[PDB]
């Protein structure tokens, strides 16, 4: 009765209330990419270090 | 004197093993960096997706 009246009135006269996807974007964190793939620097590259190390520590093992 | 000598004998072979092993380990960490950038990208994506 009143159930029917409400059911009808409610459903018909506005089903959903307005919404916009564009507005949502502002209020949510946007995807942003990691910066740089990165490559590790060549650690202790070449015998520059070795020649230095042999001389630097010619320290024996006692 | 023999006692002093003996310690050094065992060291001489085995130390070459650790020397290599340490550098071998360092290589593994390089590859771990590749993982780290993967970890990051996923985390960022999950966070934005959570916000959505």
């Amino acid at each position: 009765n009143v159930i029917q009246d409400l059911y009808l009135r409610e459903l018909k006269d506005t089903k959903l209330a307005p919404s916009t996807l564009q507005d949502a974007e502002g209020n949510v964190k946007p995807w942003n990419p990691p910066q740089k793939p990165n490559l590790p620097e060549l650690e202790l590259q070449g015998p520059e270090a070795l020649k230095a190390y042999t001389e630097q520590n010619v320290e024996t093992a006692h | 004197r023999i006692d002093s000598v003996s310690q050094l004998q065992n060291v001489a072979e085995t130390t070459k093993v650790l020397f290599d092993v340490s550098k071998e380990t360092v290589e593994l960490e390089s590859e771990a960096f590749e993982l780290k950038q993967k970890v990051e990208l996923a985390h960022e994506a999950k966070a934005v997706l959570d916000s959505w």
